[PDB]
């Protein structure tokens, strides 16, 4: 089959990509290199790993699962990748859906919407967050700088009127403390969710309005949440897969099963701003640096890597300048 | 300073293998001692 | 820059004290489970 | 007694004391302060701490012995400062004459001319050599840069005629390949050997001769080796201590059982240079950090630390710069 299942790094230095092949290879962007090369863990074709998320450029990798189902639900493991060796294996009571980490704080995301805290130096769990045992699935989303802050999706209190829903909840991971609860922000479920890298703002993709909402994330009045703005959807209605934020918070990048991936500007400094062309059937990954705010780096299933630059004031299409092919 | 910033990251990334390898021989010390 | 070049240093004693610790936590596991088996 | 046993680093950041008091000192150049005290671990009063090789500006050192005899010969503690705690305990059939280190590479030099090379970020024996195997004491000495290149003195073809001789061996310890051999560059025996940073020049010191002779490593060419230049002893032969290289490798210095330091000058990019006054039975080390190259740090077992300036184009003597005192 194709080389599915990629995964973007915090930092837009490096992605993860599985090779369906054999194992999984995780390159680097400048210069372009096979950075790390994860060995044969397999018995058959078509039985993928799932879930790797990395540190910005370091050695330390978050891995999961191999085998469909021999150990892959409660399963942890930190390997150093200039050693290739195991540290620390940590089990958990349901299957892992998604894993995010930063420079102070590691969560696991379970499939029955727990989520794991932990402080990384000591890996001492911080908290339990049963958000299924209060009232798809659930999107969660993390700051990449300190005072990393945690959103998670949680259910609305109508849950006696219908099984789902979805609101917004603001989360301090650092101290522990719940920051601000946002109400139903949609009349559907939430598909993905984005934070910003220093935790000031957060994104909210709807299935059915295809509208996405940006609120501010702690400086916001107690009394009510702020909204800021409000983005065109284009000519149809479309799922989103994965959203980032910019390092200056101007910038907000799209993608999903659509043809084209969206770029929305900020005003914190309107309907569509840069839209790059996109193969349909096909699914893709986003990232940007810390270097420049015109560089837009593009991971693609299809084996290619492509590097657009940004228009200022033009609302013109990306124009490529860099590119380099998969293995 | 680009380059020092990614610095202080691997840093941060060596200080947490190794608090980590200290904590599994302090788990793996008390079993031998018992057994 | 000076103290780019002290960081790098340390890496590699960051990196080595790792490494025997590893293979330090190797042995001692092994040792253990030799014991008990037998 | 006095405070002997003074070793100095790599770098020319700081130096080791043996107090004969307690333990051993580590005191830092800029600013100038106790980096690392060892405590107690003594009995007698005259007993020394002999070998302490350390790294560049780390926490790590390389310590062998502390007692008489209880457990010298055969130890090398590998220690982190911050957390004084010993990592790795290796142990050698026969008795520590000295230890050199670098970034990749570290020997363990045996009174039975034997070398140990160990990849230092596994510690696994590169390879085992024996010198007096094959054919006062050996005299080994080490680039500091990577790619580190390995000089030892090695026996001639005369054993049958006479029991002791020394020509040169240059090793890249880097791919355990030996590089090439020098004859008997000495009609004499080799009192200390002294290498460049770079591991690119040599210096050999004879105790009759007292007549430093610098060599080309590594780019000498295959028939033959080239001898760069030669030194004026002075008026008195007398033995030499220490060797060091400046890293242009434009100066050398050397010091010795002499009243003066001598400064050479290298015709890379003669007779004498600059030369640094000295007590006449007191015995100095030397050093001289990257930053410049008119600097050179001065450690002496009378209490003081010294830092003289070199006049490029004078004949006339070194400049004292800075001084502090020790403990």
């Amino acid at each position: 089959m194709a080389l599915k299942l990629l995964g973007f790094n915090q930092d837009a230095t490096c992605f993860s990509v599985i090779s369906s092949n054999k194992g999984v290879t995780i390159y680097n962007c400048d210069p372009f290199g096979k950075c790390f090369e994860l060995e044969k863990s397999t018995s058959n074709d078509e039985e993928l790993d799932f879930l790797v998320e990395m540190l910005f450029s370091t050695s330390l990798i978050a891995v999961v699962d191999k085998t469909i189902g021999a150990s892959k639900r409660k399963k942890l493991k930190i390997v150093n990748t200039k050693r290739k060796a195991t540290i620390c294996e940590l089990t958990f009571p349901h299957e892992i859906m998604d894993v995010i980490m930063n420079r102070k704080i590691i969560c696991v995301v379970l499939k029955s919407d727990q989520i794991f805290v932990y402080d990384i130096s000591c890996m001492k769990l911080l908290r339990t967050i049963d958000v299924r045992g209060e009232k798809i699935g659930v999107r969660v989303s993390l700051s990449t700088d300190n005072n990393s802050i945690l959103c998670y999706s949680s259910y609305s209190k109508s849950d006696k009127e219908n099984a789902p829903l979805n609101d917004i909840v603001v989360f301090d991971a650092l101290k522990c403390i719940q920051i601000n609860v946002l109400p139903a922000v949609h009349q559907s479920n939430i598909v993905c969710i984005a934070c910003s890298p220093d935790g000031m703002l957060m994104a909210t993709a709807s299935e059915k309005g295809t509208i996405i909402r940006v609120f501010k994330t702690i400086d916001t009045e107690n009394d009510e949440p702020i909204l800021v703005n409000e983005f065109r959807r284009g000519s149809r209605p479309s799922r989103i897969s994965e959203m980032k934020f910019n390092h200056d918070n101007t910038l907000l990048a799209c993608v999903g099963e659509s043809d084209t991936i969206h770029i929305f500007a900020l005003p914190v400094t309107q309907r569509h701003v840069a839209y790059i062309k996109i193969p349909e059937n096909a699914k893709y990954r986003i990232g940007f640096p810390k270097d420049t705010t015109n560089t837009i780096h593009i991971c693609g299933e299809d084996g290619n890597y492509l590097v657009y630059s940004i228009p200022r004031n033009e609302v013109g299409p990306c124009t490529l300048v860099k590119s380099n092919t998969f293995d | 300073s680009k380059d020092a910033e990614k610095l202080n990251d691997e840093i941060i990334s060596l200080n947490i293998e190794n608090s980590l390898l200290q904590d599994k021989l302090t788990a793996l010390q008390a079993e031998y001692d018992k057994l």
